[PDB]
RNA sequence: CUCAAAGAUUAAGCCAUGUGGUAAUUCUAAUCCAAGGAAAGCAGGCGCGCAAAUUACCCAAUCCUAAUUCAGGGAGGUAGUGAGGAGGGCAAGUCUGGUGCCAGCAGCCGCGGUAAU
RNA sequence: CCGGACGGUGGCCAUGGAAGUCGGAAUCCGCUAAGGAGUGUGUAACAACUCACCGGCGGAGUAACUAUGACUCUCGCCUCGUCAUCUAAUUAAGUCAAGCGUUCAUAGCGACAUUGAUUGUUCACCCACUGAACUUAGUACGAGAGGAACAGUUC
RNA sequence: UCCGUGAUAGUUUAAUGGUCAGAAUGGGCGCUUGUCGCGUGCCAGAUCGGGGUUCAAUUCCCCGUCGCGGAGCCA
């Protein structure tokens, strides 16, 4: 999401008007959960297209209806987020103008042009979602940092999406004249303080889980030594008890291009720590540790996770990617209340892609699932079931 | 894109039990939690049914299933495009067909549960073919149509037409004495009736199956071998085409079962068609002149492959693979000991073992007669020979259980002892009788391989000997007398009611557990492959049987299968790549060659 | 040798050292074998790995289809030219230099063999004992 | 976007057929066509017409 | 109802089956291999594609082939398989409910932005 | 060497579950010879061990997209370059112990502090090979996944 | 790495004698004009971060941060 725009009236204390920019279909889904029922839009489309009848005709224009919600079509699958509605029949001409009064009018969501939304009921759920992220879902947990010898490019990925959050940068080593004139050694030192101090506040450092290391040279291997020496000197135990966040990647090239080079070439990534599938992975080998020695410590599937839930048992919490996005939208409303209470009760979280082995493999379960601190005997009885 | 693939389930419904486990299986399915139909309960027969539409193929009702109930596998479409015909929801169904051939034998091989049975039923126009469908009124019509792009589609004409009534010699072996007392009144009585032939053909069809003493004896009385070559003659006596002939090696000895191959063979000089279903190689390889191979998982299901040539089908057989259906159709592949591979002690232990002067037992129709000879400790002996040989009186005059008429043999030692026909006698159930005899050998890790996770005694644990079936009651025999701990163990006839994979399993035991136990053993036999294995010395019996008969002492691999072979005057070369025996026919210069040298056999060792 | 060679193999004259081409004699669409490696030899500073009759080589195939040119798999030599000597006392040799491509277990990728065939080689290759014609 | 596949006929409210007197087939018909169409007529507002609602 | 075209276009692409010896031939004094050696006609299958049927019956007819008959013949003959439109050009005023440049129509012209010929 | 190791009670709050034994302080009472609101081993959670303590023993701006920059404004080093193409192949030590190590400082680690191509190529980077193979054995152990050796054999 | 050389409003760059800081453009402000824009009137800097000297420091020292040029030998 991109927002272009956000103010608060004052003659209206509550509301605002939000004039933003969706980018991708989990950003979709961000419009659906704010965008309601008698709030007005006025975007753009492409009306005339008239009768004949007197003239050929038509005559063409780019006419923008500001148009008073009444329904919606929301089909995440497809991504297709189309709102219904009645003009609101702008009298002053200043708004609505081109458009001919008493006729419905519909838009079908695009990442191409923003739109405003007229809000009454802008409350505090929303604005979360509005300048935080709004993937009560969570796909990602990536960062990443490409740095050839003269321009680095810090990248991030989201709190929702594949939507960079901040794109950092320093002044990178550029293999100069002299045995690399140390201008480098003190300018990549810094940039280590620039990356920390922006994850730190962007993030919850605790949501992230990946920060890729990549470079044509040696470069990365250099930064890496240089995090962790660093780390030793302001024993920054938020770095050093973790080996696995950072993972140290070559590329050819740098630029935001370095990141995809990374990646999708099969020279450091598949399905060992990319972090990702991190703890994604760890938790979900411990679940299935626990459960097949039928000891009551790791249990499964959505009736299931929800009783271990109610007797108190459970830390790692696992979700996945297809339940939530295979087709429904309300009932991961239900399982986001059900971390929290499980949490309000122990434990972190993993949320796993279902395009992978290990999300398939928790599918076949429901696509929900724990590992236990304790053993809690019986999880399946007063619920009725096994 | 990825390949086809399919999910297909068979449920035991004796190892099911909804009541302890409740109806777990819906409840635990991921489908069933959207609200889908992959397991359907049926209120009647109280059973779970899954439906291969539905189902996931996640395996997670398997797992969870308390006994091992459910299986669930997956396939690249292999069964699906050969569907005949099924038994019922969640049961074997059967997969392709045997050609049929006139002027000729086809042979069948596989190992039990594939279908082999059925398939006669089908052609004989005993059972109708399902499709693997509602086609039960009699609907032969459809099963042309299903047949069509093979040659079978021309016989299920013929076959609805009823121009041809194909003859079945019944396969069940246990099943036959109580179905039939005289066939009527005595063997005899049979055998005038059912000839349609030549009055030659009375007296040369009991010559050639050494049927004369039998003739007088009643159906129910006759050994298990005189069973199955009774039935036989009917197969030849009988006027028709099409001659089906169901596993004719069971229950025979060595000497007969090459017997009744080459008379059932006569049939194809008559140009009249002629099927057959083998466990036996040597004899498969002798009838035949296409060949068939059955495989898949037992009583699971069980394709037919395309005809094959005799040489061909015999040899794909023991590869334990198969290419076009690409199939690893047996775990483990089929090896003998070189005898360079076996290890190498000085054997006496105390100084040899016990021995027996001569012997004699006669029951005053037959005699038997015994050599003196000695046995050593640690090693194994086989014993060969036609039935009614008395190789069977040897064993019980060592084990004490009978005395001799002449000779003595008092020995110290503690004996444990296999019967060779197993009929039960004792109430209580599997496992209780098992414990009786030691518990402990149930625990080692051998017993689990062989024994235990094969069958699946623990579903048999509670059911009643009576009850129980031949094959699976044999292994669990064979490995009780190897329960307890004896000096020496006498087993008699291990190879009975077993199919392939289930003998062999039976030679690595005995060889196993004697080398390491240092303690020696005694085994009959009939087949030659679970002779070889086991064995270092042998003894070969003589004479004619149900009349008189001899025994030797013990001699070495090779000198004792040059004497036993000898009589039998077939020499089974050396194919290069399997390694197997190959037959030799008769007066040859290549055969003649060999007889000049003195090798029926050969190995992996010198020798021209 | 080493994978899927059941059997152990007496010494024979080497015939063919890295960059060797030899004839291929399988159906596969190649047409001849280049040696760039010979399994299970050793190391001694300047010499050359060099194959014999049954040895697994690694090759690549420098005329035929071209789907199997620019690739490196193995292949086993099925026919010598340099003499050798078994231990019945005989020196014996072929007229040409070939084998025939194959997997590390030692599968034919072919399922012909075409001329003659060294008994050395069909003794240690089962896959190569059953595609072959005259043996020796 | 697939997503909309079929949208409209699913949102279609089902009215199912009405029961009607069955027509008669072949030449029958062509009979009952050239009496409706020509020997009773019908209507003539202005000129002519085969089949409108209100008018 | 009688009359019956029919796997040529794609791929003249590929085809299951219908006194003595010897593995085995109508043996002879890309397939089966006792390792020696021997072997684009009907139906029907695969494949191919947009694309074409049955493993049937028969000599009765029409004639053909062999010698003074009435033998032979899937040449041949019988059977089986195998018939949318209602805006205009077009002719129907199209009317009633749902849809809103979404879904969809529409050969072209053009329809579709709640009152849709 | 061994016996005994006990009642208030499972102290109190934090408590998802913490009944002595992850945690925040607080250390009482009765017992009787002596038994800690509890040394370490803790099943989640008591137990069940234990022990203490009684005792038996030249520069910048520009984006109806990121980037670039049509436009406005001002006075072959890195390199073995990247993509192809030709190759099977191508420069053609130790101390301290805070920490990790999910439970635990030292299994394994430890901040702070401190005592044949290509090239002249070395190098570097690929392509291949191989102590190995064979039985021992798909064995022992393992829910599986997987996976030994000693003996004997050939290289 | 040394020695040289800089930095002023959104941006590029003029400037001083120790007491005084600009231009140009870009922007924000109207008027033009059908309406935008060109045009035409109107508008507005912590002189890189830093410490010191002095009555008074944008101006005079000292350091860094960055961007530049110039060297780079006989192995
Ligand atoms: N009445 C039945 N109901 C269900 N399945 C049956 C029935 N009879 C036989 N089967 C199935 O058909 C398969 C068996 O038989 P067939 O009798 O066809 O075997 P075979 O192939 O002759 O084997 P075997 O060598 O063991 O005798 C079995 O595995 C079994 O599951
Ligand atoms: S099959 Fe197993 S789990 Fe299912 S009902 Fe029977 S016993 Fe219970
Ligand atoms: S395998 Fe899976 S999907 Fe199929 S029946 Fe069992 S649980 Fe249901």
């Amino acid at each position: 999401m991109k927002v272009i725009s956000l103010k608060k009236d004052s003659f209206n204390k509550g509301g605002a008007v939000i004039t933003l920019l969706p980018e991708d279909k989990e950003d979709l889904f961000t419009v659906y959960q704010i965008v309601d029922k008698d709030d007005e839009l006025i975007f753009k489309k492409k009306f005339t297209s008239k009768l004949d009848e007197a003239g050929k005709k038509k005559s063409t224009d780019l006419v923008k209806l500001k148009i008073k919600v009444i329904s919606e079509d929301f089909d995440m699958k497809d991504e297709y987020l189309k709102y219904k509605g009645v003009t609101v029949t702008d009298e002053s001409g200043a708004s609505n103008v081109d458009i001919p009064v008493g006729k419905y009018l519909s838009f079908t969501l695009d990442y191409v042009y923003p739109f405003t939304i007229i809000k009454q009921n802008f409350n505090k759920f929303m604005q979360k979602l509005l300048n935080e992220a709004c993937n009560i879902e969570y796909k990602s947990d990536t960062a990443a940092v490409v740095l050839q010898e003269g321009i680095a490019h810090v990248c991030l990925v989201t709190s929702s999406s594949t939507i960079l959050k901040q794109k950092i940068e320093y002044s990178m080593p550029k293999k100069k004249r002299t045995t690399d004139v140390l201008k480098f050694d003190e300018k990549t030192e810094k940039f280590y303080k620039a990356i920390y101090s922006a994850m730190k506040k962007d993030l919850n450092f605790d949501k992230l889980k990946t920060i890729i290391l990549c470079s044509p040279g040696f470069y990365a291997k250099i930064l890496m030594d240089k995090i962790f020496q660093y780390a030793e000197e302001e024993h920054n135990k938020k770095i050093l008890d973790n080996k696995g966040m950072f993972f140290i990647a070559h590329c050819s090239t740098g630029y935001l291009q370095g990141i995809n080079e990374v990646l999708k070439n099969p020279l450091y990534a598949s399905k060992l720590q990319d972090t990702k599938y991190s703890k994604e992975i760890m938790v979900m080998d411990e679940f299935l540790l626990h459960l097949n020695k039928d000891d009551d410590k790791a249990w499964y599937g959505e009736k299931e996770v929800v009783k271990a839930a109610e007797y108190g048992a459970i830390s790692y919490l696992l979700l996945t990617d297809k339940v939530l996005h295979s087709d429904n939208i309300a009932q991961r409303e239900e399982y986001l209340k059900l971390m929290d209470s499980v949490e309000s009760n122990g434990g972190k979280a993993l949320v796993l892609s279902t395009l992978h082995s290990l999300g398939e493999e928790l599918d076949q379960l429901t696509g929900i699932a724990c590992i236990l601190k304790y053993p809690l005997p019986d999880l399946d009885e007063d619920d009725g079931e096994e | 894109m990825s390949d086809k693939n399919s999910r297909i389930a068979i449920v035991s419904a004796d190892k099911c039990k909804p009541k302890k486990c409740r109806q777990e299986c819906k409840r635990s399915c991921p489908v069933v939690k959207t609200g889908k139909l992959c397991i359907e309960v049926t209120p009647t027969s109280k059973i779970a049914f899954i439906s291969e539409i539905l189902c996931i193929g996640c395996g997670i009702c398997v797992k969870k299933c308390p006994f091992d109930a459910i299986q669930i596998i997956n396939l690249p479409t292999n069964l699906e495009a050969h569907v005949t015909h099924r038994y019922s929801a969640n049961s074997f169904k059967l997969h392709r067909l045997p050609t049929p051939r006139p002027g000729q034998v086809l042979g069948l091989v596989g190992t039990n549960g594939i279908g082999k049975s059925t398939a006669l039923k089908i052609l004989a126009g005993k059972q109708k073919p399902n499709l693997g469908r509602f086609d039960d009124p009699p609907e032969w019509q459809e099963i042309i149509k299903y047949f069509r792009g093979s040659e079978l589609q021309n016989y299920f004409t013929k076959m609805l037409e009823d121009d041809i009534k194909a003859i079945i010699k019944p396969q069940y072996v246990d099943n036959i004495p109580r179905a039939i007392k005289g066939p009527v009144q005595k063997v005899g009585e049979l055998l005038k009736l059912r000839m349609e032939k030549s009055p030659e053909d009375v007296k040369r069809y009991i010559k050639i199956l050494q049927l004369e003493n039998v003739l007088k004896r009643d159906i129910e009385k006759l050994s298990g071998g005189e069973l199955q070559r009774f039935a036989i003659g009917m197969s030849c006596v009988q006027e028709a085409d099409v001659y089906m002939f169901d596993e004719p090696s069971s229950y025979l000895d060595v000497k007969q079962r090459l017997n009744a191959a080459q008379i059932i063979r006569s049939l194809l000089a008559p140009t009249k068609y002629v099927i057959c279903v083998e466990h036996d190689l040597s004899v498969l390889d002798y009838l035949s002149d296409f060949v068939c191979i059955i495989y898949g998982v037992p009583s699971v299901y069980g394709v037919v492959t395309l005809p094959a040539s005799v040489r061909e089908g015999i040899n794909i057989f023991l590869d334990g693979h198969i290419p076009a259906e690409n199939l690893r159709f047996r775990t483990e592949a089929l090896q003998f000991r070189i005898a360079d591979a076996t290890e190498d002690l000085q054997n006496d232990s105390a100084s040899r073992a016990f021995s027996y002067p001569s012997l004699k037992k006669t029951q005053g129709d037959f005699v038997l007669n015994v050599e003196e000879g000695e046995f050593s400790d640690s090693e194994i002996l086989v014993m060969m020979g036609e039935n009614g040989t008395g190789k069977t009186t040897l064993i019980k005059l060592l084990a004490g259980a009978l005395k001799p008429d002449e000779g003595q043999d008092i020995p110290k030692l503690n004996v444990s002892m296999k019967p060779q026909k197993i009929a039960p006698k004792f109430p209580g159930t599997v496992r209780q009788l098992f414990f009786k005899k030691i518990r402990g050998q149930f625990l080692n890790p051998q017993f689990q391989t062989d024994v235990v996770k094969p069958l699946r005694i623990d579903d048999i644990i509670d059911q009643e000997v009576q009850h129980l079936s031949g094959g699976e009651l044999q292994r669990v025999a064979i490995v009780l007398a190897l329960g307890i701990p004896a000096d020496i163990y006498l087993i008699d006839e291990p190879s009975a009611y077993l199919d392939s994979e289930q003998r062999i399993i039976c030679s690595k035991v005995i060889r196993r557990f004697i080398l390491h136990n240092k303690k020696t053993a005694f085994i009959v036999e009939h087949d030659f492959i679970m002779a070889t294995y086991l064995a270092d010395k042998v003894i070969v019996f003589e004479g004619i049987p149900s009349k008189n008969a001899h025994a030797r002492a013990p001699e070495s691999l090779l000198t004792g299968c040059n004497r036993f072979l000898k009589n039998l005057n077939v020499t089974f070369r050396r194919d290069p790549n399997s390694f197997r025996p190959r037959i030799n026919k008769l007066d040859s210069q290549m055969d003649k060659e060999q007889k000049s040298s003195g090798n029926y056999f050969f190995l992996d060792n010198t020798g021209i | 040798s080493g994978n899927g060679a059941q059997g152990t193999k007496f010494r024979i004259s080497l015939g063919l050292p890295v960059g060797a081409i030899m004839n291929c004699a399988d159906n596969s669409g190649a047409r001849n074998l280049y040696i760039i490696a010979v399994k299970g030899s050793g190391s001694r500073l300047n010499r050359l790995p060099a194959a014999s009759l049954g040895d697994m080589v690694m090759a690549t195939v420098k005329k035929g289809k071209p789907e199997l040119r620019k690739k490196v798999m193995p292949a086993i030599v099925v026919r010598q030219a340099k003499s050798w000597r078994r231990r019945d006392g005989v020196f014996l040799y072929f007229e040409d230099n070939a084998g025939v491509i194959a997997n590390p277990k030692g599968e034919m990728k072919g399922s012909a063999i075409t001329g003659p065939v060294g008994k050395e080689c069909a003794d240690l290759w089962p896959r190569v004992a059953s595609n072959s014609g005259v043996v020796v | 976007s697939l997503a909309r596949a079929g949208k409209v006929k699913s949102q279609t409210p089902k009215v199912e057929k009405t029961e009607k007197p069955k027509k008669p087939k072949g030449r029958a018909y062509k009979r009952l066509l050239y009496t409706r169409r020509f020997v009773n007529v019908t209507l003539v507002n202005g000129k002519r017409r085969m089949n409108p609602g209100p008018s």
